[PDB]
């Protein structure tokens, strides 16, 4: 599909479908150039993230519009058009879950890359689950604290606690926590560990560091202002 | 509450 | 491909499509409710204008964009990606202008259907004009200002001044003259006319019908602050 | 500078 595309035409596409807000066909771009089968850099794993974090936010936001809906109600129109976008929306993180697999995980050696990309397989995941009913929702919700806890086991080994990837993992397995696995205490006790740990390694930090680091802590302090 |  | 979908079921999805702003959604489930071949009511005829408007407008914008980016640059891939974007919105004019012209166009009888259809005729070529180049521009604009002058006669003839399918066919010729057709005094000329006549005859309407008209007739007054 |  974007096999006869060089690899590095795809990501310079990429780049312009992001600055166009063109997020589909970032994805798409994105998804050519990791079937390339070469590791990815850090500036094209953030392309990578940044792509399918908008396709699937929109997808996430219309599901909650449709299941808002749908609720408020209990025809079959209201149903099957969430089922649809239901469907879309699980085929997007299959996608994604299918690149990490298929190979970006197992290539991945260095504790940015790894880290990085088993988050991703935590939150694709975790998107899943935002959408699962039952049984099928425990085995989903499994999957993303296996990946979660694998990538957080990693971060604290290999990377200062002010890492901007490390602090983003730990952002988002407090969400987790707090969203998807009904434990609003875990979720409050990671932030805030996070947040003092991060706090007191600020100072080996320079500005632009500091900028990167501080600004996801007060997403941390954000969520905390909220659950307490 | 996720990053970004 | 909607075929299989009751109209009144296509109905319901694009007024689902527009709350979960999954506007391309919106607009295949109204081209299946076109498709099905009856005349569309007031309402339909604006889930229509919506479902399009909406998709087009991102597409122009990211035509935008990409054709800044181009023109800066002046390898292939910014042209490449240009008119991959360039396509995809002329393939969604052409669907356009194809619903209109089977059959929606021939079947509209009434001035408030006849004046809607004429006008996204015209509007659906000054998109393509928009992107168009040399010769092939000059037929295109042609076929604008065609489209926009029949809306405008039936117009003047069958509707009072301030109706707002009237004040919104006359805006957008007003900006087809000054941005398409090199013509910014025949775009002054035609939005102050407009204007003064719809300002004559506010005494006679409703305060709804005055807040509708009203909200036009300022969008005429901010163009003609922009342009004089 | 168009409707909508
Ligand atoms: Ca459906
Ligand atoms: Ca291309
Ligand atoms: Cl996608
Ligand atoms: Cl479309
Ligand atoms: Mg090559
Ligand atoms: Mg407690
Ligand atoms: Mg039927
Ligand atoms: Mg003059």
């Amino acid at each position: 599909a974007m096999g006869s595309m060089e690899r590095a035409s795809l990501i310079q596409k990429a780049k312009l479908a992001e600055q166009a807000e063109r997020y589909e066909d970032m994805a798409a771009f994105m998804k050519g150039a990791v079937e390339k089968g070469e590791e990815l850099s850090c500036e094209e794993r953030n392309l990578l993230s940044v792509a399918y974090k908008n396709v699937v936010g929109g997808q996430r936001a219309a599901w909650r519009v449709l299941s808002s809906i749908e609720q408020c109600s209990n025809g079959p129109e209201v149903r099957e058009y969430r089922e649809k976008v239901e469907t879309e929306l699980q085929g997007v993180c299959d996608t994604v879950l299918g690149l990490l697999d298929s190979h970006l995980i197992k290539e991945a050696g260095d504790a940015e890359s790894r880290v990085f990309y088993l988050k991703m397989k935590g939150d694709y995941y975790r998107y899943l689950a935002e959408v699962a009913t039952g049984d099928d929702k425990k085995r989903i919700i499994d999957s993303a604290r296996s990946a979660y806890q694998e990538a957080m086991d990693i971060s604290k080994k290999e990377m200062p606690p002010t890492n901007p990837i490390r602090l983003g993992l730990a952002l988002n397995f407090s969400v987790f926590h707090y969203e998807i696995a009904n434990s609003p205490e875990e979720a409050i006790s990671l932030a805030k560990t996070t947040f003092d740990e991060a706090m007191a390694d600020l100072h080996t930090l320079s500005e632009d560091s500091y900028k990167d680091s501080t600004l996801i802590m007060q997403l941390l302090r954000d969520n905390l202002t909220l659950w307490t | 509450g996720s990053l970004g």
